[PDB]
């Protein structure tokens, strides 16, 4: 028949199943180029299977192969479009664990979109048999790629142009408890923190609108709670209102009825996904709205070292689709954070190109393309006492938020906030000073010099000195 | 050509040995069998002809059988199927269609093309059958 | 002194300072839980010092009202109604300091026909506790109270089928390869081929978009060229899933309502889009007559480990209540991660109307589906014909098979690999009936040969693939049996 | 012939009427759901009726009856969707009256649709022949259709909160005639009652758009009675806007 | 007329019985927006009664058996079918459903009879 | 649909949509802005996009001063016009053989590279 007569009977594209090494997606030999799309996989294989043809595996299931042959490859420019994994290294202190460096073809994904960067990088490829675990640990995103993307709608340098605040970290506060306040309680807590001495306050990322509290009650009453707390202080001052919610058009909604009544700052949780992400990035630019951004359910995948993805990446990910802050860690705070992961993200975040720094995480040198800065925010069972391992760790460009513990003060919200002001000035003076902060014969003392003429401050440093959260770390290093 | 709706078109006609071995299955599970007929083989002519009411109450083979063999006397030249119906929650809906019966030559279908806007076609699928015939005579 | 000294609490649970969770109140072994509270299973691993019951509070109270120290503004509020309880704690089987903690939330807590929300408690913060080593979602009881404010399934497998005037056998599918790379003209052609062989739908794949190589308008009128062909060629209903993943949600839009404008009866959209993009389509689907699959790009970053993340069975009850018609669940026997007893709990907990507590399968929680219509599983990746025995024992009657390499890589064309699946799946589903043994591979093998005796591509196709198998070690696996 | 062949033939589904309490619409021993809708029902049975039939009759011609036996119940669920009279008891200090329950499937109604759920809970029972009087006493609203609900836009608690009013009952007025007065007049009775302590002002019920005064002009001429008597006071005011 | 009248307690029952509305007021009305007439113009259907019948059982009925049973009666010889007043969208029917299904129902019946065919879609 | 206001081109644009046209044209007189607008609403509204080059020859005539029309070619093929027009070699319009070629593989080579007879002087 004229079927089998015109059957291909070549050695790739005969029918029937061969190894994805051989089909062309491995090339130790492979010349990167500039406007390739790098990714670093940290690969456990399956007993039995090959390093090597479990990276083929990855490069060409992320890329343009399947499982068994194809003809209509042919149909094709077939070589350019396949990924490339082209460089296998164990990883140290490791027998059956691999970094895998693939190069994927600019070509290949749509422009700026972080739903077809992902559909391919992360689409099937962890769910694969042949591998019993599989890491994102860090991409090189080309300039020619960034420049299709927005970043930050407006940036660490314009956002402290419009608070004008320059010198110092920015300081917050959750609201708490996370769950059950009215709207006019909810306004009388963002009151006290602003007017006691805090940039911002911020709704819980699960605040949206509920029984106890329907999110148009939270908005107007802050708002009459931060422009209380701006004539009493003479300062700009915001919540950041958050806007999440179930649909696109309901999470427009309210992010226009937060421009409408002149709010600074919405905020959006990471769990609204990619695509409501980007749409709400590109309407915060055209709305001069800052856009802070919740990393909620970032861990489900983020935290073990074995699997899923480092959020080093969510960091290069969020920076392109334009968020204006996001959560970052701590270091010392209650939530995970090595402080060698945690430079890293901050790095990756601030600067404006990335160098090989493989302690920090850093695999892939990285130029931003001049994608506007995202700002770092630090959450999460931190105090001020904490102070001087804050500024050590976290630098400049950071806003501090201290839920617990702004709120958790014995002598009220205010008092709360002051404590912190204080504390963050004083040892933000002394560092530029020349203070040795970061030493714990002199960190402390910086502190608790401010809280003899700092009753809150004081009080705060009874209360909470001792607190710390000290846990082994899942996140870590692989080389010092 | 082959009409290829049902469930089966795909392997040869089913004889009557193995329709009742289906309809079996079926009652095994409680479902209500009944039997329809169409000369219109256009994939969205969803009612086919009711032939009687469907047999709720019947709990032998062999009486629907009886039945398909009386459609197949009566009925004009196209086509039979057979459905099994699932009233249980969750479900309330056919579980099963086959073809029992198709016609010796069906000419099949062409696509009709409109113009639309832009470089859109408006698409319309004609029965050469039933473009040429009315019901009871297209085949 | 002072007028804050003197109004400073001093009770035991709010006077300034940091107490456990557990003494919070978000720990209550006598709670007696409501049939409108929210219910999740999680499988956490202390870090080594760590009180289990502590670390069952901690997550309690994370994912519900505490923070790290008291607060009186706690006191402004009806609060023991609102703090989460941890209320059970088992050991987990044959595992050393794991355990199986239940926990309980109030209705009230959660925004109406909202998983953002819904996730923004459940999992946003407590995974990242440093006091935690391993955290797992394992399984949720969403009560009828709060399933009734969402959708379900925006058409559903009764009304699919019915669209599809499809009933008796699996739906038939294939993704189109090679994955990325080929023109809109010859992706119509792809299409066009598969469908008049046999196939119900075909498919774009997750990672095709819009690219330089093939815009997506191209690739949208092509391809109801070609499906429009097939369905006069066949006289059936024919589609192919047209991908509407986009950057913004005005261009996700765009393409679906360009999809609705040309008569697509189907459109696809990729897990990686997210929540918010999800319920907004699955909404516009119900509006606009479409059917919508859900590929679940990304979802193997947090499912596929046994000691962290979030089960797959979790993605598909919160799926099911967004509203999706299809979603991609599992093979068993492809080139993809399956154990069999957690595959057929996803496939029980997409189809059925009610679960039962079933704890080889993964089923922690009863729980009734308050009538949000079954959303329709789909099987694919790796597999091909020669195992339809397994995938009928498997998998069931409601499912979409699909075999993309097993289609296109048939050495006699496009045309000739559906036509092998096709009858490869009636033969097998006509056994089936008639009782023969077929899962077993003394019967099930036979079959398919039976049926291969008349239909060439058929037999070529189990010539080609019949060795091929995907056995490897399972990670995410059962902790009971039966 | 084929249709006389296929005739049903059972006692519940062969062709003809039979009695709502023999269809299904009466079970003494349901077991109540959670999820179900439940009304009660004050019968006055026409004489001769057996009051047992005549719960039944509502429960089914509310749900899913007819006056006939039909056989496309059986391409539905058809028991799930049957509501269920579950009680009948006499009225105290009465002569044939009687309270009757009745449970409705949580299946039967439309998500946050109040036309859907009167449709049925009185859309046609009420004319019925063989009842001679029906009245609609109470219903238990299930935890589970209350949620697709909105509930108050706002609420006694939000609504003190934005009057800053908190200890006392409300005050309000009625403006009074009902009709005739104009626009102009109407302000200034809202100004003059605000003012000299009142609340909230109303427009009278029949009170939307007239010959004697048009609705625009009202409301214009009533906001600036509410925000003199807001100056003149330092409350929150208002006046409600037909 | 009917808004406060009927809960005064001075009068133990009260009941409107007719009302005559002036032609002034009623020109100010639209009135039907068919009437019977051009109705009976639009459907082609002059001398006799129109035929009608409710879809039975009230509630529980999918789409495409609510087009069967729609499609069955109008090819009978009904001029009309039409929804339960309680059909309206619920989780056994969602009311699209019901409209396209009971269009295939209408139109298969028309070119069956040569007559205008419908249904009271709710 | 050349016209005076961008409202009054999209009304033809929208009009030769409306009733199946496969192609239209613009001319360069329209200007740089309306015509990157109409070649994003080309390709959204599947639409072929022919342009005429009116009034290039005002500044690409004469070799010492103005815009050399390869340049144009770029910023043309970069805005996203289907068509351009770019020359005969032996009709009645200007245009030298190894000028002409040069435009051609501007407009239709994937990359360029270095050839000054053609005037390409950039890789
Ligand atoms: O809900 C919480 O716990 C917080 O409001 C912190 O409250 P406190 O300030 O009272 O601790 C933040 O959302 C977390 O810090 C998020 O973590 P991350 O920044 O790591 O995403
Ligand atoms: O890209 C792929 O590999 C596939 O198109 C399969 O192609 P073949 O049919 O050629 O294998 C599907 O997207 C995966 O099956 C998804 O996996 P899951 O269903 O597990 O999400
Ligand atoms: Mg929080
Ligand atoms: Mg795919
Ligand atoms: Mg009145
Ligand atoms: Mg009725």
């Amino acid at each position: 028949s004229v079927s089998e007569r015109t059957r291909i009977k070549s050695d790739r594209y005969e029918s029937g199943v061969i190894p994805y090494a051989k089909m062309g997606y491995w090339d130790a030999a492979y010349s990167v180029k500039d406007t390739d799309i790098l990714a670093l996989f940290r690969i456990t294989p399956q007993p039995g299977v090959d390093p090597v043809e479990a990276a083929a595996a990855v490069a060409g299931e992320s890329s343009t192969a399947t499982w068994t042959v194809v003809w209509t490859d042919l149909l094709t420019a077939c070589e350019r479009y396949r990924a490339k994994a082209y460089r296998v290294d164990p990883v140290p202190n490791s027998t059956d664990v691999y970094f895998a460096f693939i190069a994927y073809e600019c070509d290949l994904f749509e422009e700026a979109s972080l739903s077809n960067l992902t559909a391919s990088i992360i689409g099937n490829v962890f769910g694969f048999k042949a591998i019993s675990a599989l890491r994102l640990e860090d991409m090189r995103i080309p300039h020619s790629y960034l420049k299709t993307f927005q970043g930050p709608a407006t940036g660490i340098i314009v956002e402290r142009e419009r608070l004008n605040k320059y010198g110092t970290p920015l300081l917050g506060a959750t609201v708490k408890p996370k769950l059950g306040l009215s709207g006019k309680n909810y306004g009388r807590v963002v009151y006290e923190g602003l007017k006691g001495g805090l940039d911002f306050l911020k709704d819980d990322e699960n605040i949206n609108s509920q029984p106890f509290m329907r999110w148009r009650e939270r908005f107007l009453n802050c708002l009459e709670g931060i422009n209380r707390a701006a004539a009493a202080t003479g300062e700009v001052k915001g919540s950041y209102l958050n806007i999440t919610a179930a649909t696109m058009e309901e999470v427009y909604k309210r992010a226009e009825y937060a421009k409408a009544i002149g709010s600074v700052v919405v905020m959006i949780d990471l769990v609204m996904g990619y695509t409501a992400i980007q749409s709400i990035a590109y309407w915060a630019r055209e709305n001069d709205m800052l856009l802070h951004l919740h990393r909620a359910g970032n861990s489900t995948y983020a935290r073990q070292k074995n699997h899923g993805i480092n959020f080093r990446v969510i960091c290069k990910w969020m920076r392109m689709s334009g968020v204006d802050h996001i959560h970052a860690g701590t270091v010392v705070g209650k939530l995970e954070g090595d402080p060698l992961m945690i430079k890293g993200f901050y790095d990756i975040l601030r600067l404006t190109e990335l160098e090989v720094n493989l302690p920090f995480g850093i695999f892939f040198e990285m130029d931003w393309a001049s994608l506007r800065r995202c700002m770092p925010v630090a959450s999460g069972g931190i105090h001020c006492g904490q102070m001087h391992q804050l500024i050590h760790y976290l630098g400049d460009d950071v806003v501090l938020q201290f839920g617990g513990g702004t709120i958790g003060h014995p002598d009220g919200i205010q008092a709360g906030a002051t404590a912190n002001r204080v504390a963050l000035e004083a040892m933000v003076l002394a560092r530029n000073e020349g203070a040795d902060y970061f030493n714990n014969q002199v960190g402390p003392q910086i502190l608790r010099d401010a809280a003899k003429t700092c009753g809150p401050l004081q009080t705060a440093l009874d209360l909470w000195k001792d607190i710390s959260f000290n846990y082994t770390s899942t996140d870590t290093a692989d080389f010092a | 050509m082959r009409l290829t709706q049902g469930c089966f078109s795909f392997l040869p006609d089913l004889t009557d040995q193995q329709i009742e071995k289906q309809v079996a299955c079926a009652m095994s599970r409680g479902l209500a069998m009944n039997v329809e007929w169409t000369d219109d083989p256009h994939p969205r002519n969803n009612y086919w002809e009711l032939w009687g009411l469907p047999l709720f109450d019947i709990k032998d083979p062999a009486t629907v059988m009886f039945e398909l063999n009386e459609a197949r006397k009566s009925c004009a030249a196209g086509y039979i199927r057979m459905n099994a119906f699932d009233a249980s929650y969750g479900t309330e809906s056919c579980v099963m269609s086959f073809i029992t019966n198709r016609p010796a030559n069906e000419p099949g279908f062409y696509l009709d093309r409109t113009e639309g806007v832009g470089r859109q076609i408006v698409y319309s699928i004609k029965s050469y059958s039933v473009q040429a015939n009315p019901e009871g005579s297209r085949y």
